RNA sequence: GUCUUGGGUG
């Protein structure tokens, strides 16, 4: 579904709204999303 | 509330000096000149404006 | 100040404090005007 | 944080400076030398080299994230 | 009339006097050099890969403050002169930077000579990072440790001081006149004795000092003037004073052009 | 959130004019000129050209404010001139000088080699 | 914590009288006293009843009813927004909804941007509360 | 009952500040209501400045009633109130 | 709001009658009100926050 | 959307 990683030992995976919160390789407790797919411009000023 | 009270149509914010202002001159931020308003009749000598 | 005001009126009294700070500003911007840690130092017979 | 790249008060390029002052230092040259040496001569040049805190040395202990 | 005469030149700075000519000319030259001469620099940045602890507009920045080769800028056009709806090669230099700790031990520095140009209005020698010499490394940018990434895709365009400090070719105009005080422009404070207090300029044994006979002069105008121009590594030094020169020349063109044509 | 673009300080727009000139009526044969997306460096160095000629009687600027980028410039001279003659004279004399000094500059830096 | 400026003590122009002050702005555009702004935005879900509870979910027109007037097309489908978008006043950043107690059954309990504020989203975290429900953290970062 | 003969008007023929503020800012309003004008207007179309011309050519056509402390009052027009 | 619209300006505390006055407005660029110099001692202002 | 507490600014 939606790309996330592990908090713990940096493990990418991707759950889908109705499995746990939790990572695969380790287990641990909090996750963070994966950065946007969209481009993101800046002023350089 | 009835000897002061809150009012609409206000604005707040830091001051600054200029040295070519007059002396009954405020200076205005464009965006507090836009969130403020003045409410104008139009007449036959200011429709076009 | 007083005398303008009352010789002239408010609005002309308005304007002379604009002149005054309009030409004083220039010629200060083309003098300078500084203070330094000197300007709070005095000589040795001032000191004795 | 890192080295600014310019001279923040006359723009002067200070960031392709930091490693030779760093080596410099290590050999002994006190600071003033090494900046002499470095050709920075005026005191902002100077203050810009002398004054740094390198912290992305500490930001960079923290384990990547991804 | 006007006469220039370098005491000193090389691919940075030159350092030269200039007489003969009015001393609101010469600090209009040095307000042109500082501020109207055009240069080339990085002004749209793209993110693809950041994983580094900087923040993206940090490493922005850091990226529109690098010196670029602009040699060849003034055969190009200003970006909002340039009838294409996106970005073309007429106003613009693409650089790519791409860099990626591999292994898992030490710290990957990420240096301004590994940006890299891919398109740009050839063959104009317009778009490289300024290098020193042929082993520099350029300046730092960012530092990365392991499974770290930077990928970005810069663009550079054409632009003026005036816009951004980082398009100013110049970094200080070094700029003074009379070294002696004979034209009695300044007037020194001083404690105990004004002579003995202040230290000499480093022109005062290219003039007379003033004899104790003298009387003050009341006609003499300011005419000599020493200055010490440095550049960035974007433009040469006499590259800089000649395209201040021109750029002058050419604003005063535009200014006879509307007078002219008003009539 | 209320700063103004760094490039409206150059950049004409199509709605103002570069240049425009109106009479001082007080005093004869005086002109008002201001000049839109320009500063001190064309003003003062055409006040001191200007100020040079002998058929010039009056000549002066002012910035009014600094957050604004323009300048106006008073311009008086005698009977037979025209103001507006007197300051295309100063344009092509500055231009002139400045081309004889680059022209110099090269030569001297030639010679340097 | 500060920054050596180069200080010159002069009355040069008039405007930093009365405690005000002049400063470079080319030594500004250099990165004088530059700074980040990192504000960090909560929520989670609450149990109010059995099988009652809130949701984070990107909330559909047709069965909700108050959405705000912001905009919520940069939510995943997740009613989270993806670190990396900028983000301007008023514009969601966490999509909730709270049912209606006994189609068209459920109340949004979103959280907005500050209405001030703008900036580019940072880190979403994501985690569980302290009685197992869903938890949402969304740091924004900005330059002044 | 209550109004004064213009004979025995005992207060000051001069118009105050207050009277003139007042009556500028209702000439104002009412000419910025599309009311009909009686200066010639030459130049400005301010209704303010309009109303300031009026006032000075004694052309305003109003009234102060002057109320005293005990409830009587005198009536003034403004054309015969005296502005500095 | 625009150039030359009268607003009422004021400080706290108001201490007295000219601390509240009478201006005429001009629009200008960046967020802080600009005052002429002269008028800081009726207000008691300073333009240090 | 409400009340208290705390840290501050002129
Ligand atoms: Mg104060
Ligand atoms: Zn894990
Ligand atoms: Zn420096
Ligand atoms: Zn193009």
């Amino acid at each position: 579904g939606v790309k996330y990683t592990c908090g713990a030992c940096a493990h990418n995976f991707s759950l889908n709204k109705s499995d746990p919160v939790r990572c695969k390789e380790c287990g641990h407790r909090v996750i963070y999303k994966a950065r946007t797919k969209r481009m993101i411009q800046f002023d350089a000023r | 509330n009835l000897m002061g009270k809150r009012v609409d149509f206000s604005a707040r914010t830091v001051i600054s000096g200029d040295p070519n202002l007059e002396l009954d001159q405020v200076g205005v931020p464009i965006s507090i000149a836009k969130t403020l308003s003045y409410p104008e009749t139009v007449t036959q000598y200011n429709i076009h404006r | 100040i007083h005398t303008v005001m009352r010789e002239k009126g408010p609005k002309i009294c308005a304007e002379l404090f604009g002149n005054i700070q309009k030409v004083v500003n220039y010629w200060l911007l083309h003098n300078g005007f500084s203070i330094g840690i000197g300007d709070a130092i005095a000589d040795a017979s001032t000191m004795k | 944080m890192i080295i600014p790249v310019r001279c923040f008060s006359c723009g002067k390029v200070v960031g392709d400076k930091w490693d030779a002052y760093l080596r410099l230092l290590e050999e002994g040259k006190q600071e003033g030398d090494a900046l002499d040496e470095l050709k920075l001569k005026r005191y902002c040049c100077r203050r810009m080299v002398l004054t740094h805190v390198d912290l992305i040395e500490k930001f960079l202990r923290y384990n990547p994230l991804e | 009339e006007p006469k220039v005469n370098i005491i000193n030149a090389q691919d940075d700075e030159v350092e030269l006097m200039l007489s003969d000519v009015n001393l609101s000319l010469a600090n209009s030259l040095r307000r042109t050099m500082l501020a109207e001469v055009p240069t080339l620099a990085i002004d749209l940045v793209e993110i693809k890969m950041n994983t580094s602890v900087l923040a993206d507009e940090f490493i922005s920045h850091r990226l529109g403050l690098i010196p670029l080769v602009s040699e060849d800028v003034e055969e190009m056009k200003y970006s909002r002169d340039c009838t294409c709806e996106d970005y073309c090669d007429e106003c613009s230099v693409v650089l790519e930077l791409s860099a990626r700790h591999e292994g898992e031990e030490g710290t990957t520095d990420v240096y301004s000579s590994s940006l890299i140009k891919v398109s740009g209005p050839g063959n104009l020698n317009v778009g490289e990072p300024v290098r020193r010499d042929d082993y520099d490394q350029g300046i730092l940018l960012c530092k990365l440790r392991n499974h770290q990434e930077l990928n970005i895709r810069c663009i550079a365009k054409k632009g003026i001081a005036k816009e951004h400090a980082k398009w100013s070719p110049c970094s200080a105009i070094a700029f003074e006149y009379d070294p002696h005080n004979k034209l009695k422009h300044t007037d020194f404070w001083f404690e105990v004795d004004a002579k003995k207090e202040w230290p000499d300029s480093k022109y005062a044994t290219w003039e007379e000092p003033p004899k104790p006979g003298e009387v003050f002069d009341y006609k003499a105008k300011p005419n000599r003037f020493y200055m010490t121009v440095e550049t960035t590594g974007s433009l040469k030094a006499n590259q800089v004073f000649s395209r201040g020169i021109k750029t002058l020349q050419e604003k005063l063109a535009n200014v006879l052009f509307e007078l002219e044509n008003s009539r | 959130m209320n700063a103004p673009d760094r490039f409206e300080l150059f950049i004409l727009p199509d709605d103002v004019p570069k240049l425009k000139i109106t009479p001082d009526s007080r005093v004869p044969n005086c002109i008002i000129i201001k000049f839109e997306r320009e500063d001190h460096t064309l003003a003062n160095l055409l006040r001191e050209e200007l100020a040079l000629y002998p058929d010039v009687t009056f000549v002066a600027y002012k910035v009014e404010h600094p957050l604004f980028a323009n300048f106006v410039m008073r311009l008086q001279t005698e009977e037979g001139t025209r103001p507006k003659q007197a300051l295309e004279r100063a344009c092509a004399s500055i231009i002139n000088k400045l081309k004889t000094l680059d022209h110099k500059f090269n030569e001297e830096w030639n010679i340097k080699n | 914590a500060g920054q050596n400026a180069i200080v010159a003590i002069a009355c040069y122009s008039g405007y930093n009288q009365e405690d005000s002050m002049i400063m470079n702005q080319s030594s500004i555009d250099r990165g004088l006293f530059r700074s980040l702004f990192f504000r960090s935005y909560m929520d989670q879900e609450k149990r109010f009843g059995i099988s009652i509870v809130e949701e984070f979910e990107k909330p559909t027109r047709a069965t909700t009813l108050r959405l705000k007037h912001g905009t919520y097309e940069k939510l995943d489908e997740d009613g989270l927004i993806a670190p990396g978008v900028r983000v301007s006043g008023d514009d969601i950043i966490i999509g909730k909804t709270t049912p209606i107690p006994p189609y068209h059954t459920k109340r949004d309990a979103s959280t907005p941007l500050r209405s001030t504020e703008n900036g580019i989203v940072d880190q979403v975290l994501l985690t569980t509360n302290q009685e197992g429900l869903k938890f949402v953290k969304v740091r924004m970062r900005t330059t002044k | 009952e209550l109004a004064i003969l213009k004979e025995e008007r005992t207060t000051t023929p001069y118009l105050t500040k207050y009277e003139r503020a007042r009556i500028l800012g209702t000439r104002a309003l009412q000419i910025s209501m599309n009311a009909p004008v009686l200066v010639d207007i030459e130049g400005e179309t301010d209704p303010l400045q309009i109303a300031m011309k009026e006032l000075s050519q004694r052309k305003i056509p109003l009234v102060i009633r002057r109320y005293l402390p005990d409830g009587s009052y005198e009536d003034w027009g403004c054309d015969e109130l005296i502005v500095d | 709001l625009m150039d030359d619209d009268p607003v009422l300006f004021n400080r706290q505390p108001s201490l007295h009658k000219m601390s509240m006055m009478a201006h005429r407005v001009k629009v200008m660029p960046y967020s802080t009100f600009r005052l002429n110099l002269s008028v800081t001692s009726p207000y008691n202002a300073d333009f240090d926050g």
